[PDB]
């Protein structure tokens, strides 16, 4: 929909009730799942795709009839409306959460003004297409919006897109051309002009629009996004930039790549309706039988029930036997558990609060908890593989130091990573004490660094702890050991350093001023910083260029030009006329680029050596910078500066003279050296992707930054390494290439790949992939960047990318946009039958977290665009082996043993009352006086279960970390099968028999068993008597089926057996209820009655008592042995380690 | 200062007390041999309980059927059950006489004739004290959805509820008056109607030539026969004698109706209505009629006269009557005896194996990380 704008008459083509046209939505933003006044359909919606609800709803409106056994109002119907109830409380508080930190999202102030004659603080909410704004330093920006004008001249400001696009550096944008003089906050009301747009676009680098700025008639002035700061970009370097707002609400790119938190729901719920289906049809095979034999027995003329029994409950033995099957349904409705979904919905919100409150998850700096936001999905966190991974903000902190240099063939870095600790440590080398050791000497070249520093210059801007390049060999060499002139290489090179960069300087006063530096990226922020702590500070371009303070004494350079960085150029220069006279042209870039524009035939080893000290570095991990000069001639500067300022003012096609005229100077140089700037990861994050990868997944770093900064980040973190191919799928996006040429490539370079893996996409070598759980060729690497992934992922190539990917140990994506980050997690999602993780810190990472089954948020500070979308909330990347390790399998393991105990305890009560339809002509008759079937899944048993389910662990909660393999057995999902089910019901079904058979066989095969000599073979009587030994049979299974025998479980499970005794016998001790008036003293001081309650449980318990205590012992597991092994020893190390 | 802070108890970090239930061999051999143990013993004891109890079930519907008229016909052994344990004295059971006999009786005014069964049966051994004497219904179901519910509590307690609220009760077909009029019956269910209608009258022991005096009536009484709590649920009626009638089958015994001579039964004492209106639960019940706490029962011949009221071959259903004598567990089961013996010997062979397989021979050493499955 291309919409247009005015400021200052409306067209009148769209007059009043015409004007609406063009509806823009409004600038909320929705991530609840619900709305007030449209939560209750959605809701019930929602909790009915449980298929057994249907069941439950249409048994409800079934005993309406009054026909059947039970009446309507209270005991049928009370169930349903209170699960329901209590179903619908629980997700309204949780989308109420949600709502209350969108709504504090939703009210950040803007100044606001067309209609308010000042820029008052206002919130987002009351943005209205096409009213002006005016933001400040730092500021997150509200919606779309277009540029008018800014803090300084010229119309840069600074936009920190890492929250859009991985992208680290400030990018410029420009304000348009006529319009820039608006530098009040009053000044807008006369400015009259039209603004012409195009229909919201979600890809991020292609925008376009005009504008007409009314002596002034027409105007015109195409708006590329050079012109557009995007919703997530962060204002920088400028102090005001009085944009205008153009889009609003979901037409800007940052929400167009979201759909409103689609709900996710738990993979175990869908296995889970099947099962309940399989439960309905024997439910209905059992009450057919039921049917057939009641009629057949009761269209008899030979029965005692046509003598003494004037009856049939229809005057047909068809029709009774109807009735009768309907009623039986009413009686067996407990094969499809209405009990089942309010348990489970009880156990995944106390396992959401359990993870919600464990401070092994808590981070600090940030001051919040493992947050969880979808309380539904805690188990499907124990399956998972596949954990997509953002780059630029979750596993960098963003922080880039300046560890090493290799300066004249001389190499400087002193320095030890996290990184390289565990690599070694995985190996038999360097296991503890080695890092410590190396760790002391580190800080002890520190220190004499800084002593060394101190015996030069004194340095007021230098501060200890506030520096990261120690080199104490590179003090001792710059002080003039080791030689006269390896002294005026490191000088130059530190003057370099401080030469051709363009930071700004700001001195905080104070204790010892330290200096700030507001650069264009943190790259040569971090060299600058770093080129101030070797003495050599900085000041501000006072009037002529840059103001060194080299050791002590100031010196002012007159900076004689400057050319600036680019994405195409990849290096940057400045010529500068030093104080001794000469003039000298400093440029620095990549390590490829500068390698290219040399003086050949120079300085050999020099040159090789630093080839190879670059190589090391860049396999270290560190993002290498190479620096070269060359002594420009006067004349030689002034003839080229006349090409410079002559291709400047030729307005057509100027771009391209200017980088045609500066690459004639930039030719002959030579290499100063090379630096090695590192990108820092959080803490953890090196040991937390081996973790992982130990467990069964595999990590697929998919960022949105250039190609070769994923290689590093893949180099640091541990991903990457020296011994493996890569495999670059890459289909150049060759200028005006034909489209078909473009898939034609890419099938080709797929067909290779696959080839050379030994196979091929031919959809039979995927039926294979779709069964296949093990780590793959650990010596495979495939990176791949936007393009190419978006000509892989059209339409047959897919397939084979699926298993091109599939092969490869790692994936690197590179510029990818969230679309297509969405794209890759569902093609791995459908295309497999896999679980899949996303961890993200943005936009592009809200799009990846909607679409994958479990939506991991960082708290990076951002603004919370990814946080309020996301299933769980982490504050640091460390946390995420915590989660998937500890409250993953654990969680799983708990939701798959509580729902295969539900099962069996269900089967069990209803398959005994069916025995004793058995006995008694299949007329649907209790045996449970009303009442214990009415509290028995209430009150008797739903407690151990439950409990069972919250409050279970199997090994620890640092065993779990100590050995992750362990969690391979949630990546096959092995714990939740269908034959743990059906073994377990067929277990219900035997010790309902045997639960059933027991009691009945004592009280009924002879005379009156009650001692003194009574009636106790009472309908009633016999009731209690399976009823008792049943809920202690059900207690004992589900506590031998635990592993953690605790103080909750053991106190529960002895107050649900006591209950029952004590609700008998205080229930009857009233004529209220007059079939059991007085059932306590007569059923208890029985000695039967105690011999079936100590014989019955023992028997319905043995067998899986012995198949347990067997498949312990003559086959194993791997938590049996791991829970071997931690029982005696082994693992109380990490134990006490951690306690303190 | 952070307040969001999880609390660090040892509840909200799941750090609770617990005992972590490893399975190894040093755990379930003592498991299994308490259990053995435990139950052998429980085995032995029921069992001698279950053998220290005798009785003697007789089943008497041949005598309406094919009894003779005049003579004493031996019973066929299919009728006599009969567990005693000093075999082979003076007096052998599996060896009694019975004979029917039309008999012109009188009940309130009109002297209906019924049908009578003499039997004659000989325990060879004295038996002490509390012998009951239940009778015995085979084929007859009380446990029917319809028939279960089907009586008034209140009337039963002593009452008039009402004409209209009994007429709309559960107790449907059978709540108003059979004929013209509009009364309402007593017992307005159909549980109360089909109340079991012979009649024991006592063990005439005949004469064993030691007291040569030929009736010595073992008096067993019919009171007291009945839990407590049942006297404290019903009560004599409220109603004025004018409104009630026997529902259908009671008929042929209140002849009239419920009048000054032949009044409505004070239920609260008929200890046999509280036993019949305690619903069984299977089909092959028994129930108490009388009994006796005070003196035992001797060896001896004798004779009980059963009026045979109800008639039971109809439905190919079956009537006896048992004179078992109790012990602390209950009557004579063999049953519960066998399944602890079962249970407590399964338990033991399983111990048996289980100490064999972890102790004698290969034992699996705990623990070693070579059945781990990642390391093969
Ligand atoms: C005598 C035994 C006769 C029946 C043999 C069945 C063989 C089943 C083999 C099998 O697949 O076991 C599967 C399961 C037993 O696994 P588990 O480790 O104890 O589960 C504990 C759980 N992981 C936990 O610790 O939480 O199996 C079960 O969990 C239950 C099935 C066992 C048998 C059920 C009783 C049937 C007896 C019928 C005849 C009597
Ligand atoms: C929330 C409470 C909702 C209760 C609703 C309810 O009727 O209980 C239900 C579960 O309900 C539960 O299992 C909730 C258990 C929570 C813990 C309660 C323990 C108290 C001690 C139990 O219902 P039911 O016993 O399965 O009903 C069977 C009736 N029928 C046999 C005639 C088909
Ligand atoms: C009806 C009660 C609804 C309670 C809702 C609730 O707050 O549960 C809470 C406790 O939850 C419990 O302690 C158990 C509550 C009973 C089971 C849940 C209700 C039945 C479904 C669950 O807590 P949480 O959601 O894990 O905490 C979220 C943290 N947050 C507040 C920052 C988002
Ligand atoms: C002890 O209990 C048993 C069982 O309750 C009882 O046997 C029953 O006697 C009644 C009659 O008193 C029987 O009911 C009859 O059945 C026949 C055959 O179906 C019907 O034809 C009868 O209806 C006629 O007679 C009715 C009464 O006069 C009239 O109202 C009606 O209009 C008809 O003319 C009547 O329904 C019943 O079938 C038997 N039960 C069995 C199992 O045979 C026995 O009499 C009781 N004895 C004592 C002393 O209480
Ligand atoms: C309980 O339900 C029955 C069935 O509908 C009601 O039935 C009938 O009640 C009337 C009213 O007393 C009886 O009539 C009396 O009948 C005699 C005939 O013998 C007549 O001469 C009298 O004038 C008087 O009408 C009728 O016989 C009776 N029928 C049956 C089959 O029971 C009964 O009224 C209901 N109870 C109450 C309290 O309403
Ligand atoms: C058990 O039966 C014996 C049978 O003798 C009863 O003893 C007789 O009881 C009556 C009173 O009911 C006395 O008149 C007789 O003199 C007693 N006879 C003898 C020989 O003692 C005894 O009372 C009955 N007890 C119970 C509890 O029913
Ligand atoms: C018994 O009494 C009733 C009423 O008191 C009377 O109708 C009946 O005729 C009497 N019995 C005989 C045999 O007359
Ligand atoms: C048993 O004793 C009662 C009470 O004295 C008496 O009415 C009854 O006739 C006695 N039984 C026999 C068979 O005499
Ligand atoms: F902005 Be990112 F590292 F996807
Ligand atoms: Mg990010």
């Amino acid at each position: 929909a291309p919409r247009k704008l005015y400021f200052n008459l409306p067209p009148e083509l769209k007059d009043e009730e015409g004007h609406p046209i063009q509806q823009f939505p409004r600038n909320k933003i929705r991530t609840a799942k619900y709305t007030p006044l449209s939560f209750i359909p959605k809701n019930l919606w929602f909790q009915f795709h449980n298929i057994a609800n249907i069941f439950f709803l249409f048994l409800v409106i079934l005993v309406i009839f009054p026909i059947f056994g039970g009446v309507n109002p209270g005991l049928n119907s009370v169930p349903l409306i209170v699960i329901i109830t209590v179903t619908a409380i629980k997700d309204a508080i949780e989308d109420y959460r949600r709502t209350i930190l969108d709504i504090e999202l939703n009210n950040a102030p803007v100044h606001r003004l067309s209609g308010k004659a000042r820029f008052h603080k206002d919130a987002w909410k009351n943005l209205v297409v096409g009213d002006f704004v005016r933001i400040y330093n730092d500021d997150e920006l509200p919606a779309d919006i277009i540029i008018l004008a800014t803090s300084d001249p010229d119309g840069a400001c600074y936009v920190e897109t890492k929250n859009l696009d991985g992208e680290t550096n400030l990018k410029v944008r420009q304000a348009l051309r006529c319009g820039r003089t608006l530098k009040h906050a009053r000044d807008c009301e006369r400015a009259q002009f039209v603004i012409e747009s195009e229909p919201p676009q979600p890809n991020l680098y292609k925008y376009n629009g005009a504008i007409r700025w009314k002596e002034p008639r027409e105007m015109s002035e195409p708006i590329g996004i050079d012109n557009l700061l995007l919703r997530g970009c962060h204002l920088r370097n400028t102090e005001w930039a009085l944009g205008v707002v153009v889009f609003t609400g979901h037409d800007t790119k940052i929400m167009m790549n979201a759909g409103i938190t689609p709900s996710k729901r738990a993979r175990i719920a869908r296995e889970l309706n099947f099962n309940v289906i399989c439960n309905f049809g024997i439910l209905l095979i059992m009450c057919l039988i039921a049917a057939i034999a009641n009629g057949i027995a009761w269209g008899k003329t030979d029965a005692s029930l046509a003598w003494f029994e004037y009856g049939s409950i229809g005057g047909t033995p068809a029709l009774t036997g109807f009735i009768t099957f309907w009623a039986a349904v009413i009686v067996f409705q407990n094969l499809v558990p209405i009990s089942l979904y309010i348990s489970l919905e009880i156990v995944r919100t106390l396992q959401a609060f359990f993870i919600y409150s464990d401070v092994g998850m808590y981070y600090e700096k940030i001051d919040q908890p493992c947050i969880p936001k979808s309380w539904n999905i805690s188990d499907d966190v124990g399956q998972i593989e596949y954990i997509f991974s953002d780059k630029t903000g979750t596993l960098t902190q963003n922080v880039m130091e300046f560890k090493k240099a290799t300066i004249n063939g001389q190499p400087y870095g002193e320095a030890y990573t996290e990184a390289q600790a565990g690599m070694d440590r995985r190996r038999g080398i360097n296991v503890e004490e080695e890092a410590k050791v190396i760790r002391e000497e580190i800080a002890a070249a520190k220190v004499r660094a800084i002593r060394g520093l101190r015996e030069l210059h004194d340095n007021p801007y230098l501060h200890d702890e506030d520096m990261t390049f120690i080199a104490p060999d590179f003090v001792e060499d710059l002080a003039g050991k080791n030689g006269p002139e390896q002294q005026q290489a490191t000088e130059h090179f530190m003057l370099a350093l401080a030469l051709c960069h363009t930071v700004v300087a700001e001195k905080q006063p104070g204790d010892p001023p330290k200096m700030i530096f507001k650069a264009q990226s943190p790259d040569e922020a971090a060299l600058v910083a770093t080129a101030r702590d070797m003495g050599f500070t900085v000041l501000g371009m006072s009037d002529g260029g840059i103001n060194v303070n080299v050791m002590g004494k100031d010196m002012h350079f007159p900076v004689l030009s400057i050319i600036e960085f680019n994405s195409s150029r990849k290096r940057m220069s400045t010529i500068v006329r030093m104080p001794d006279g000469r003039i000298l042209l400093f440029c620095k870039g990549a390590d490829s680029v500068i390698y290219s524009r040399l003086k050949k035939g120079e300085q050999a080893d020099m040159r090789r050596e630093t080839a190879q000290h670059l190589e090391m570095f860049a396999v270290e991990g560190l993002r290498t910078l190479c620096i070269a000069e060359r002594e420009l001639s006067e004349e030689e500067y002034r003839e080229w500066r006349r090409e410079h300022d002559l291709a400047a003012t030729a307005l057509e096609n100027r771009e391209e003279k200017l980088e045609e005229v500066a690459d004639k100077i930039e030719r002959d140089l030579t290499l100063l050296g090379g630096t090695a700037i590192e990108d820092r990861l959080q803490d953890g994050v090196p040991d937390t992707i081996a973790l992982l990868a130990d467990a069964g997944i595999k990590l697929w770093v998919l960022t949105g930054d250039k190609v070769e900064t994923a290689i590093n980040i893949g180099f640091s973190c541990n991903l990457l390494n020296n011994d493996m191919d890569l495999l670059r799928l890459q289909v150049n996006e060759s200028d005006a290439s034909t489209e078909d040429d473009y898939l034609q490539l890419a099938e080709e370079q797929l067909k290779t790949n696959l080839e050379r893996f030994n196979m091929t996409g031919d959809d039979e070598e995927l039926k294979r992939a779709r069964k296949d759980h093990n780590a793959p060729s650990p010596t495979y690497a495939l990176v791949i960047d936007g393009f190419t992934l978006r000509w892989v992922l059209s339409d047959s190539l897919k397939q084979k990318f699926l298993l091109l990917c599939k092969q490869c140990k790692s994936v690197l994506c590179c510029r990818v946009s969230p679309a297509q980050k969405a794209a890759v997690v569902s093609m791995v999602k459908n295309g497999l039958d896999v679980m899949t993780l996303s961890i993200g810190d943005g936009a592009n990472d809200v799009a990846m977290i909607q679409e994958a089954d479990v939506g991991v948020g960082i708290a990076g500070e951002e603004g919370r665009q990814a946080v309020m979308s996301s299933d769980f909330a982490i504050g640091q990347f460390r946390f995420l082996q915590r989660l998937v390790l500890v409250h993953g399998r654990w969680s799983y393991r708990r939701l798959a043993e509580t729902i295969s105990n539900f099962f069996y305890k269900n089967m069990i009560w209803t398959w005994s009352i069916f025995w004793y339809q058995c006995y008694c002509n299949f007329d649907i008759a209790y045996i449970f006086e009303y009442t214990y079937i009415l509290m028995f899944n209430l009150f008797f048993t739903s407690v151990p279960v439950i409990l069972m389910g919250v409050l279970d662990q199997d090994v620890s909660d640092t065993v779990s970390l100590a050995v992750p393999q362990l969690y391979r057995r949630g990546i096959e999902r092995k714990e939740w099968t269908q034959t743990k089910f059906w073994l377990y019901m067929i277990d219900g079904v035997y010790q309902s028999v045997m639960s059933f058979f027991i009691p009945f066989i004592f009280v009924v095969l002879t005379p009156t068993a009650a001692g003194n000599g009574l009636d106790v073979s009472e309908r009633t009587r016999l009731g209690a008597y399976i009823a008792h030994p049943a809920v202690i049979t059900i207690n004992g299974y589900i506590l031998i089926n635990t592993y953690r025998w605790d103080w909750l479980m053991l106190l529960s499970i002895v107050l649900s057996d006591v209950f029952i005794f004590f609700w008998t016998g205080v229930y009857t001790a009233t004529t209220y209820s007059a079939g059991f008036y007085q059932a306590a003293p007569q059923v208890y001081q029985e000695l039967t009655f105690w011999m079936c309650l100590i014989v019955t449980p023992a028997l319905c318990l043995l067998p899986r008592l012995v198949v347990k205590c067997i498949q312990k012992q003559r086959f194993p597991y791997d938590v049996d042995i791991i829970r071997e092994q931690a029982n005696r020893g082994d693992f109380a190390a990490a134990d006490a380690a951690a306690v303190a | 200062a952070p307040k969001n802070r999880p609390p660090n108890t040892a509840f909200r970090q799941q750090r609770m007390r617990a005992w972590q239930c490893v399975l190894t061999p040093k755990l379930i051999v003592t498991v299994f041999s308490i259990l053995a143990a435990i139950y052998l013993g429980f085995g032995a004891w029921l069992t001698y309980l279950a053998h220290t109890v005798r009785d003697l079930k007789i089943d008497y519907t041949d005598c309406l059927t094919s009894a003779p008229k005049d003579d004493f016909e031996t019973i066929p052994q299919n009728h006599i059950t009969a567990h005693f344990s000093a075999k082979d004295s003076t007096f052998d059971p599996y060896k009694a006489q019975w004979k029917t006999t039309e008999r012109e009786v009188q009940v309130a005014n009109y002297t209906d004739n019924r049908q009578f069964c003499i039997v004659r049966f000989n325990i060879p051994e004295d038996l002490q004290p509390t012998i009951s004497f239940f009778y015995y219904l085979e084929n007859f179901y009380q446990n029917h959805r319809r028939y279960v519910n089907s009586f008034n509590a209140k009337q039963l307690l002593g009452d008039a509820v009402d004409g209209k609220t009994i007429n709309d009760s559960t107790c449907d077909p059978i709540t108003h008056d059979p004929k013209g009029t509009g009364k309402i019956v007593y017992p307005c269910g159909l549980v109360a109607n089909s109340i079991f209608n012979d009649t024991f009258s006592s063990p005439l022991a005949l004469a064993v030539r030691n007291s040569s005096d030929s009736s010595r009536p073992y008096n067993m009484t019919t009171k007291g026969i009945a839990w407590p709590g049942l006297k404290d649920l019903y009560g004599k009626t409220s109603y004025s004698l004018d409104q009630i009638v026997p529902p259908p089958n009671w008929e042929r015994r209140y002849k009239y109706g419920y009048q000054e001579n032949n009044p409505p039964p004070d239920l609260k004492t008929d200890e046999l209505f509280q036993n019949w209106m305690m619903l069984a639960a299977a089909p092959n019940f028994y129930k108490l009629y009388q009994k006796n706490d005070t003196h035992p029962m001797l060896a001896g011949q004798y004779e009980i006269e059963i009026e045979s009221n109800f008639d039971v071959t109809v439905y190919k259903g079956r009537k006896a009557f048992v004179i078992t004598t109790l012990s602390t567990m209950g009557s004579r089961n063999i049953w519960p005896g066998i399944i602890f013996l079962i249970v407590g010997g399964i338990c033991l062979v399983l111990d048996i194996y289980f100490i064999l397989s972890f102790f004698i021979w290969r034992p699996r050493k705990l623990g070693d990380p070579s059945y781990l499955s990642w390391n093969q």
